[PDB]
């Protein structure tokens, strides 16, 4: 719901709870950038001129934006540690500093796991950030989480996609929907009719 | 020859039985599908063909008895599938 | 018989109940459980409604306030009587056989007719026993190799009472023995209180099992020269052999070359094809017409 | 209706107002209380090799 | 050809072509890409796979027509059969 | 030339009529009779009939009688007070064909240059369909045989017209019908479907025993047709064919497992309609 | 409607004469139309009963006057297009399940019969609801049923 | 209603049974003495 | 940016392609016809279990 309605950044009076009208936009724009998928990433806030023209003046965040939008992950870990330490010792934000990084990283690999169905391992080695079991650890935590569905292989160090398909699932979610109602409907018939 | 279950054959066995070169034998079934005695096609990369119709022919007095064993009991599975359908769904309409 | 129609349809019923729970509140429970297997005797003849449920669950309470065999008698019970029911007993009858089922090292179906109990219950405010069918269940679960659920911990009604099985739980989820004794010789007291210390004094070695399967679930192809390695086990020689183990009671579904040293799991797609949702749909179709 | 009339009993009875809106359980439990400094975590890193 | 086989390889085509492989290759690249023919040639083992669309509602199509076709025919050799008896069998 | 038939009631019962009615002038087995009607864009339409009179001596073919200046007179009669409808053919009511209709109807031929022959069999003895259509034609042959001339099958079908289906349905007070909906569809197309087609096969069986030396095979031709059957019919039911069938039925069943649902919730909404009103009244009206 | 009549007598009839003779209940089991007497039936004239008696073989014919071939009754109908008016039914359904709901939350809110007498325009979600079952099923059941035979009786 | 008509239409005096027993759960000396003083 | 459709590989450079499979319907459709009749199934307590 933030980047839901920080969508205005055109009727923000010069307001006194955010004394900067720059401070506005660098919190639009960090919502933003998590919220929503690329479709409107590339469609709403990258083409909008009002914005890139407040960015103009602020290098940071302009590169912190471009190297997400452009795939240069080399670059994106080195502006995401600086945007960590800016997080932290803010107010309304400190209490889940550790939340924000927690989300992107898993969300910038589903960047790239997309595009590809049979990526090595060794590619993220020089293409990514440093360090090869790094990435293994990673990896191997998030996917049990349940999120970032894949798979991988040691002993030839590879990656498989693992692509899951619209009907299996499609229909897991029906099953146990109707059960739930089903349940429900027994009760509700249950205390009725004595 | 061959039954009904299969009527699919490699190259071999055609270049073999006619004795002739394996390397004319598309030809040879390309010639047989264009005058329009048989019907099907061929899976060149495994070297297998597959032929699903042939011209009739004229055959004799004890082969049909091979006819009228087939189709006999293939009737009978007809009146056989009726009774169920006809029994178990008595109390709609009989 | 006269007067059956009323005298059993009710009276009779919560009359046992109350009865009964004289004798408990200070009292023994003896010539009572005799009295009782007579009248349940004297019912299934005459009458065979709420004779046989009222009367199932009081006896089986009584067999597990002591700890008899407990067993023998389920079996041919003939169930809590279906078609009737007043939905209340069912689910503690659902308990009691869920906890019968639990000690006599039977883990897997436990859980989910537990559950089908759990779900039976009111909405109202009381957790008298809905606190003990959750904290059981969640002991359950940290058997085989889950995770409780994060959520049923923090609702506002339970919540002092779950406390101890979170801590306990949040240990047992990073897999380090010291953090769990730190909190078995804290907290041994409330358990054994709790009545139900004995499951969780055997829960180690399904630590262990809970480590291994996270593993299985994670990676396809995977070398022994590592999973002993990240499990803090030193031998691989053993490693086969509870793996082996895992595989067998069908924890994980892979593989193993003894020669070549790799693990390998099968993946089985393409439920769709199969007839089994024709199935699962069919059930529900004759549920819905009987409705 | 509702009897709800049970042997079992009640059995018992904050400093945790902090209500992050919903769960959050496997999301503390993930980094329960290691791997913290990531800045250091990247920084310490990259100079490892 | 398409009209006849169904996969083939490279060098059968080349061979019949009398003509190099790369050859085959760029002249059939326009004929496809102009709505000319159906044809989905897969370099990495070169088997050119005319006329396999596929699909899963399509073969039950066929089955009901053949199921259409073979009663009618059923019902066509009852009045051959009625009107040949017919000239041997009146007495 | 024609590609399809269709008939009015009023025929049928007027050749119920005329073989009912005989008896009064004659032994025979058969009657027969002249079809008026009309057609366009090769659809053909038969209203009306009148019959006239016929006789054969049964052991022999090739003696038979048939009134020219009769029918003559007749269709001028008619002409008189209909203009719409014209000679189209005749019919006879035999349950079989006989030797010598091939040169009844190369006389008749003489009034229409196409005629068409309708049987229509009085006294069925199966469930069935009361007429059957044919036209006459010149075969080859490829055996050097001489040119036959030989009749050819017609499709066929009953029609209507709205000022005589009030007169059938006004008339159809004998027996049930209309078990509604689910109930007719399975009756008239799975049961009635399976008797006509045990039937045919029972036909076919009895003739291939007459080859028994009983008869000459009568051609290579029927052989060629059979062949055709045996051969064209479905592939084992064995390959992946079975996946392709498994998803339709998965897909087919789901929306009917949705219905049901819906079903039973307007049930307990009703009870719940009647349970109050049921009760409240009652304490009221006490 | 059919009548058949004949005259009554020239008069001489002021004598009261009875038209006719009775010795049956069988001929006064008809109420006489209020136009005959405005023509004056009962005044000049005299109603006859119409009676029906089909033989055996007609009544025969009269039933099989609807028969159809035994060729359609195991033919399918197509796939495609049938999942095509699946998929319409059902997207179909939503609209009456949403006006549904509000049906159930308003009613009783005023006098009984003021619930028809207002809802005389638009129409009643129940009823448009309902019958779009009796098209899932039937269809689907008869579909299925029909291809799940065939597939036995040949080969 | 449950003696005086069909034995088995006692459920709602089953279902006044439960609320009787929940109120007086929650509910007098002096009702013991009348409600016992009933002759019939 | 899904304008183009098909898949890439990393182990030796091969752009496989394929045709995309449609995302259905009587299903997407149905999977929220549910949850209508549920809030239905909801909203029948305001008139049936306070009223009894």
């Amino acid at each position: 719901q933030a980047a839901e309605l920080f969508l205005d950044t055109v009727s923000t009076f010069t307001s006194y709870e955010l004394m900067d009208y720059k401070t506005f936009v660098t919190y639009t724009v960090y919502v933003s950038m998590i919220a929503l998928e690329r479709p409107d990433l590339r469609e709403k806030v990258i083409k909008g001129a009002e914005i890139l023209e407040v960015l103009h003046s602020l290098p940071a965040v302009r590169q912190y934006l471009f190297s997400l939008y452009e795939c240069r992950y080399s670059v994106f870990f080195q502006s995401l540690a600086v945007v960590e330490q800016e997080m932290k010792k803010d107010w309304l934000f400190a209490p889940h500093y550790r939340y924000y990084v927690r989300e992107m990283r898993i969300h910038a690999y589903s960047q790239l796991l997309e595009s590809y169905r049979s990526l090595t391992l060794g590619y993220m080695a020089e293409a990514f950030g440093v360090g090869v079991e790094f990435i293994d650890q990673e990896l191997s935590r998030f996917i049990a989480a349940g999120r970032l569905h894949c798979k991988i292989d040691k002993v030839n160090e590879i990656v498989e996609t693992n692509r899951p398909d619209s009907k299996n699932w499609q229909y897991q979610e029906t099953i146990k929907k109707g059960d739930l109602l089903l349940n429900r409907v027994q009760k509700l018939s249950r205390v009725i009719n004595m | 020859t061959r039954p009904a279950n299969h009527r699919q054959l490699t190259f071999e066995e055609i270049a073999k039985s006619a004795k002739i070169t394996v390397n004319e034998v598309e030809l040879l079934v390309m010639k047989a599908l264009s005058v329009g005695l048989v019907k099907g096609s061929i899976d060149e990369v495994d070297k297998r063909v597959h032929m699903t119709w042939v011209q009739p022919r004229v055959l004799d007095l004890q082969q049909i008895k091979g006819m009228k064993d087939r189709l006999e009991f293939w009737c009978t599975d007809v009146k056989s599938m009726e009774m169920l359908v006809e029994h178990q769904a008595h109390d709609i309409l009989t | 018989s006269t007067q059956n129609r009323r005298a059993l349809d009710l009276v009779a019923a919560k009359c046992y109940y109350y009865h009964a729970r004289v004798y408990e509140f200070l009292d023994k429970l003896d010539v009572v459980r005799s009295f009782l297997h007579a009248r349940l005797r004297t019912a299934t003849l005459r009458h065979d409604a709420d004779g046989q449920a009222t009367l199932l669950n009081l006896l089986l309470r009584n067999y597990l306030h002591y700890s008899l065999y407990d067993q023998a008698e389920k079996l041919v019970s003939k169930s809590v009587f279906p078609e009737q029911a007043n939905n209340n007993e069912w689910a503690r009858y659902l308990y009691y056989t869920g906890r019968i089922k639990a000690i006599q090292l039977e883990y897997s179906e436990a859980r989910r007719t537990m559950t089908n109990a759990l779900r039976k219950a009111p909405q109202h405010t009381a957790v008298g026993f809905k606190q003990t069918v959750h904290k059981l269940l969640i002991v359950v679960e940290l058997l085989l190799g889950e995770i409780p659920d994060r959520l049923q911990f923090r609702q506002p009604s339970l919540k002092r009472s779950l406390m101890p099985y979170f801590l306990l739980t949040q240990a047992v989820r990073t897999g380090n023995l010291a953090k769990f004794n730190q909190v078995l010789d804290q907290f041994g007291e409330k358990f054994q209180a709790d009545g139900t210390y004995t499951l969780i004094i055997r829960l180690r070695h399904n630590v262990i099992k809970t480590g291994v399967r996270m593993i299985s679930l994670s990676y396809s192809r995977i070398s022994l020269a590592d999973i002993a390695q990240k499990l803090q086990l030193d031998s691989p020689e053993d490693a086969e052999f509870i793996v082996a183990k895992a595989i067998r009671d069908g924890v994980i579904e892979a593989s193993i070359n003894h020669e070549k040293g790799y693990v390998q799991s099968k993946e089985m797609i393409d439920i769709y094809s199969t007839r089994e949702p024709q199935l699962a749909f069919h059930q529900r179709i004759s549920f819905c017409l009987d409705i | 209706m509702s009897e709800k009339k049970q042997p079992v009993d009640l059995g018992l009875l904050d400093a945790h107002v902090w209500e992050d809106n919903w769960d959050d359980d496997n999301v503390e439990d993930d980094f329960s209380n290691q791997l913290r400094a990531e800045l250091e975590k990247h920084g310490y890193k990259m100079e490892t090799s | 050809m398409a009209k006849y086989y169904t996969r083939i390889t490279m060098k059968r085509m080349a061979q019949l072509l009398d003509l190099s492989v790369d050859e085959s290759e760029a002249f059939l690249s326009n004929l496809v890409v102009n709505k000319t023919i159906f044809a989905k040639v897969d370099r990495l083992a070169g088997i050119i796979n005319f006329q396999r669309p596929k699909d899963p509602n399509n073969l039950l199509n066929d089955w009901s027509q053949k199921l259409n076709s073979l009663m009618s025919l059923v019902n066509k050799t009852t009045h051959l059969i009625a009107k040949e008896e017919m000239i041997h069998n009146l007495q | 030339a024609v590609q399809k038939v269709v008939v009015h009631p009023l025929v049928l019962l007027s050749v119920v009529d005329h073989f009912n009615r005989i008896g009064k002038v004659g032994n025979q087995k058969r009657v027969v009779g002249v079809l008026l009607g009309s057609w366009q864009k090769k659809v053909l339409d038969v209203s009306n009939s009148f019959a006239v009179p016929f006789d054969e001596d049964d052991k022999d073919d090739s003696v038979w009688f048939l009134d020219h200046d009769y029918l003559e007179n007749m269709y001028g009669m008619f002409k008189k007070v209909n203009a719409r409808e014209r000679i189209v053919g005749w019919y006879h009511t035999g349950p079989k064909l006989h030797k010598n209709d091939i040169a009844i109807n190369e006389l008749m031929k003489r009034y229409c240059p196409n005629s068409v022959l309708v049987i229509i069999d009085v006294k069925p003895k199966d469930l069935g369909l009361p007429t059957e259509a044919y036209i006459s034609v010149e075969e080859v042959h490829d055996d050097g045989t001489p040119t036959s001339k030989t009749f050819e099958h017609v499709t066929s079908e009953i029609g209507a017209e709205e000022a005589e289906e009030v007169g059938v349905e006004h008339l159809l007070r004998d027996i049930k019908d209309t078990t509604v909906g689910t109930l007719s569809q399975r009756i008239t197309n799975q049961v009635h479907g399976l008797k006509g087609l045990n039937s045919k096969l029972l036909d076919i069986r009895s003739y291939l025993e007459k080859v028994a030396t009983g008869k000459l095979p009568i051609n290579h031709q029927i052989i060629y047709q059979l062949q055709d059957v045996f051969n064209l019919l479905p592939d084992v039911s064995l390959q992946e064919f079975v996946k392709a069938f498994y998803l339709k039925t998965n897909d087919q069943m789901v929306v009917v497992y949705l219905a049901s649902l819906i079903r039973s919730v307007v049930a307990l909404h009703n009870l719940i309609n009647n349970k109050i009103a049921n009760r409240d009244a009652e304490k009221k009206e006490g | 409607v059919i009548d058949a009549f004949r005259l009554i007598n020239a008069n001489m009839m002021v004598l009261g004469h009875e038209p006719r003779q009775t010795t049956s209940n069988l001929g006064h089991l008809n109420k006489p139309s209020i136009q005959a007497l405005i023509h004056g039936l009962n005044r000049h004239y005299y109603s006859i009963t119409i009676n029906y008696r089909k033989n055996e073989l007609e009544q025969k014919m009269l039933l099989n006057l609807h028969k159809k071939s035994w060729m359609e009754g195991l033919t399918l109908q197509d796939y495609s297009e049938h999942c095509k008016h699946n998929e319409s039914v059902v997207k179909e359904m939503l609209e009456l399940a949403k006006n549904y709901n509000k049906a159930v939350e308003e009613e009783d809110k005023m006098t009984p019969e003021q619930l028809a007498i207002k809802n005389v325009g638009k129409q009643d979600p129940k009823r448009h609801l309902e019958e779009h079952v009796d098209v899932l099923m039937t269809s689907n059941i008869v579909q299925c049923l029909a291809a799940m035979l065939d597939t036995v009786v040949f080969k | 209603e449950a003696d005086g008509k069909t034995a088995a239409a006692a459920a709602e005096h089953s279902q006044r049974e439960l609320d009787t027993v929940t109120l007086e759960d929650i509910k007098v000396s002096g009702k013991e003495p009348r409600f016992v003083l009933r002759a019939l | 940016d899904k304008k183009f459709h098909g898949i890439l590989d990393q182990g030796e450079g091969v752009l496989i392609i394929f045709d995309e499979p449609p995302v259905d319907k009587t299903y997407e459709a149905a999977l929220e016809t549910i949850q209508n009749m549920s809030k239905v199934v909801d909203s029948l307590y305001n008139k049936a279990k306070k009223l009894t």
